[PDB]
RNA sequence: GCGAAUGGCUCAUUAAAACAGUUAUAGUUUAUUUGAUAAUUAAAGAUUACAUGGAUAACCGAGCUAAUUGUUGGGCUAAUACA
RNA sequence: UAACUGAUCGGAUCGAGGUUUACCUCGAUAAAUCAUCUAAGUUUCUGCCCUAUCAGCUCUCGAUGGUAGUGUAUUGGACUACCAUGGCAGUCACGGGUAACGGAGAAUUAGGGUUCGAUUCCGGAGAAGGAGCCUGAGAAACGGCUACUACAACUACGGUUCGGCAG
């Protein structure tokens, strides 16, 4: 008897030109400065980028006085600023649409562990936020793909991670060898 | 239909229940009594849910079982997992001497009033119908279901009473007119309280009424949705979620974050 | 409980006549005391 | 050591208890033993260890603190009232719980196809377990036990 | 004594039919619940009300069929059953 | 007010806690009527996919209306009798197809659209096909019964099945 509840949703996007010569060369050199793995992650931000857009012309469908924008379009922009994608000086719904896949990409766990001088690179940042090897709030992240809050961008090191805890595990599998 | 239904859905069950989506699959139904199924509020989910008193769903099985009485509706006891106690209710929790209020909120959740020993005397009843019966004598109704013998007769059908349960005695009633203080008992505006501006009776099947409040606003609603909660500008019990009056999306935010 | 019953009546419906009796007193005193000034 | 921030509490005279959440501290070991909990939290509250029975963890990904729930009865006497009979067996004092479905499934069988007669016989042999039963053993920890 | 007429599965039928959004019941039935209400037991009869009468499961014992929660048949006592 | 039936009701039942008496206190349950809750019948109006190589349809027994009765929980041609002859239609009747149960909704969508909805909510229908019924407040139930059609299981072939997995 199974009633699932919980709920779908896609966080791809299939682009109608399969091979555009102009499109892919960006996604790849997009891959190659992000340290991205696939092309679906590209399209996962874009898709993203999608939804604050649609809403944004959605608002400007409304007269400047419309309780619902003043509403919606204030706390639209309010989560601009607390992923940090628009500066203070920027409300004006209109901003929000100006927004480069590469400023919200710049917006990552990744991108920002690197640009943090935490790593030696965008692809060794990678594999350390895996390692679990970085800690964010109060708690772990391990996802590089996470969206880093302006607040939170300060509690970012390696909690009892070997980096700053107590490592030992290529050491210990090796000193006792050596003997 | 191959008989009368007898269970309740999760996802079926009111929004007034601020109900688990996730929960289960059922929800207790309602048990045949004062109020309709839609308009009340179950025992075990005002333990459980509410005041949180009870958890699991064995935890009421004890409560309203247990030799001693833990739960009062209108000064009686209650031993029913799902009473429908309904609005204008008055619920003692015995070993705390807990008296609540079942009010509606302002955004038509069931909400729970806690009352001083004072108002959990008096109730408010609001008149149903009103009929003479046996024997040359007058009868009048409550929404609570109550049935009221030789009441006093400067009583119109659309009235509320206060009620004094101490002495299952009445006092100072209120008809609705032009000029009085009301509570909507449900539509898309319940949990609002306002002064009455006037009832434009269409006769043809349903009459409609009109309402002011603090800042001023105009309401609409159905005769039968408007409870008397006072005459004339004081009202007669507190209202939780402070007055009965609710706040543009706009103005929540505004008083909360202050935008 | 059963001779208790149309004993409570009783006491009620003489309650209710005694009150009938004081206001309908004053319903039609009221109506003296209205069209008294109207002369 | 750890160190426990009791959170969410509540009164309940009904059940004649409080319920509380509980956030341990554990930066470093790994999650805490309910019964290691058990006790530094009964010496914050200053209760005895047994009248208090802690319930359900968590322990968010890798980060030494745990999220739980935990009972404070009064009287054991009441919390052995109270408290399921699963959470009985937990603290080693109700025991078992034998396999009862199949054999009830297969007597519904015969009984199902008797007279009174042996009916009664047979039902001298239902697998154990009465809730008569549970109320003896439940008594026997009332008498005997005495303390704090 | 209640329940078993909830649920659970399925869509074969079924195009103003079913359905939906609406309305009516001054054209109706509703066990369980909640509130209230009962002074007078009808006539003939009969008559105790500090309260009546008769019978039957379970049980005891006999039995049938190759066969089933089949059931004959004799004896025993209680009801919110029955009268 | 008048009378009718008397098969409507008006407790021959049950706890527990108290307490020097005369008893006291809180309950169980049976059951009548009015409300009340719950749900159900039936009902007003509006809206459905293809199709005239479907144009006239319904009317010997009801098709449309009126009368009186039956019958039902009640309304009603729902059924009987008598009477009138109507009722529907190109603003598509009537008939046929549908790999058609209707909604809530689902997929793609500049806007407008296109195609689906067996399938967690709701309402409907049904339990092998079909009709009949007991019982009950309540079903034509169907994890109840009766007969027929086609079947499933046992047999010492006399007879039997608590035989229906669209749980
Ligand atoms: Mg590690
Ligand atoms: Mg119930
Ligand atoms: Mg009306
Ligand atoms: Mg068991
Ligand atoms: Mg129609
Ligand atoms: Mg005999
Ligand atoms: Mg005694
Ligand atoms: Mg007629
Ligand atoms: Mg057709
Ligand atoms: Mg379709
Ligand atoms: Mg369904
Ligand atoms: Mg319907
Ligand atoms: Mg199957």
């Amino acid at each position: 008897m199974g009633k699932t509840y919980i709920n779908t949703s896609k966080t791809y996007s299939t682009p109608r030109r399969p091979y555009e010569k102009e499109r892919l060369d960006n996604e790849m050199k997009l891959i190659g400065t992000f340290g991205l793995k696939n092309k679906r992650e590209v399209w996962r931000v874009q898709m993203i980028l999608a939804k604050f857009r649609k809403a944004a012309r959605e608002l400007l469908t409304l007269d400047p006085k419309d309780p619902r924008r003043l509403f919606e379009g204030s706390a639209l922009l309010r989560r601009m600023f607390k992923y940090g994608l628009l500066s203070e000086q920027e409300r004006k719904l209109d901003y929000v649409l100006g927004l480069t896949i590469h400023k919200l990409m710049e917006r990552r766990l990744q991108t920002r562990v690197f640009k943090l001088n935490l790593a030696n690179s965008i692809h060794h940042s990678r594999v350390l936020i895996r390692q679990r090897h970085i800690k964010v709030g109060k708690n772990l992240v391990n996802v590089p793909s996470f969206m880093v809050r302006t607040d939170s961008e300060k509690s970012i090191d390696f909690a009892s991670t070997s980096p700053l805890g107590g490592g030992r595990e290529g050491r210990t599998k090796r000193k006792n060898a050596k003997k | 239909a191959r008989g009368p239904k007898k269970h309740l859905k999760r996802i079926n069950a009111p929004k007034s229940w601020m109900l688990n989506k996730l929960g289960g699959i059922w929800a207790t139904r309602p048990s045949q009594g004062p109020h309709k199924l839609r308009e009340s509020l179950p025992l075990s989910v005002l333990l459980k849910e509410r005041l949180n008193y009870a958890l699991n769903g064995r935890d009421v099985t004890l409560i309203l079982n247990d030799k001693e009485q833990n739960v009062f509706v209108d000064g009686k006891v209650r031993r029913d997992k799902g009473y429908p106690t309904g609005l204008m209710d008055v619920v003692r929790i015995e070993k705390t001497d807990q008296s609540f209020r079942i009010l509606y909120d302002t955004k038509g959740r069931f909400v729970l009033k806690s009352l001083s020993k004072e108002e959990a005397k008096y109730k408010l009843l609001k008149v149903t119908a009103k009929a003479i019966g046996p024997n040359q004598i007058p009868y009048i109704v409550t929404h609570d279901s109550r049935t009221i013998r030789f009441p006093n007769p400067e009583i119109k059908i659309g009235d509320t009473l206060k009620y004094d349960l101490v002495n299952n005695k009445i006092e100072n009633f209120a008809h609705l007119e032009s000029g009085n203080v009301c509570y909507i008992q449900q539509g898309n505006n319940i949990g609002r309280v306002g002064i009455i501006q006037h009832i434009e009776k269409h006769q043809g099947s349903f009459d409609i009424c009109h309402v002011k409040d603090a800042k001023g606003n105009a309401f609409a609603t159905r005769l039968g949705n408007i409870f008397v909660l006072g005459q004339g500008k004081k009202s007669w019990i507190e209202l939780p979620s402070g007055d009965g009056v609710r706040e543009t999306i706009l103005e929540e935010r505004k008083r909360k974050f202050s935008y | 409980e059963k001779t208790q019953r149309y004993v409570k009546t009783n006491a009620a419906k003489e309650e209710y006549e005694k009150f009938l009796s004081e206001w309908k007193k004053q319903r039609a005193a009221k109506a003296h005391a209205a069209s008294a000034p109207v002369v | 050591t750890i160190v426990i921030r009791t959170k969410k509490i509540l009164v309940n005279p009904l059940l004649s208890r409080r319920q509380l959440s509980l956030d341990v501290l554990h930066p470093d070991s790994p999650t805490a033993s309910k019964e290691k909990i058990r006790e530094e939290l009964a010496k914050q509250l200053k209760v005895d260890a047994r009248n208090v029975v802690v319930y359900g963890f968590s322990t968010q990904y890798g980060g030494g603190k745990s999220t739980g729930f935990a009972l404070v009865y009064d009287n054991q006497q009441y919390l052995l009232k109270y408290e399921p009979n699963y959470r009985l067996r937990k603290v080693k004092i109700l025991g078992e719980k034998p396999n009862t479905r199949r054999s009830f499934k297969e007597l519904k069988r015969k009984i199902k196809r008797t007279s009174g007669k042996a009916i009664t016989k047979l039902l001298s042999e239902k697998k154990g377990d009465t809730w008569a039963s549970v109320q003896s053993k439940k008594s026997d920890h009332l008498k005997n036990f005495v303390a704090k």
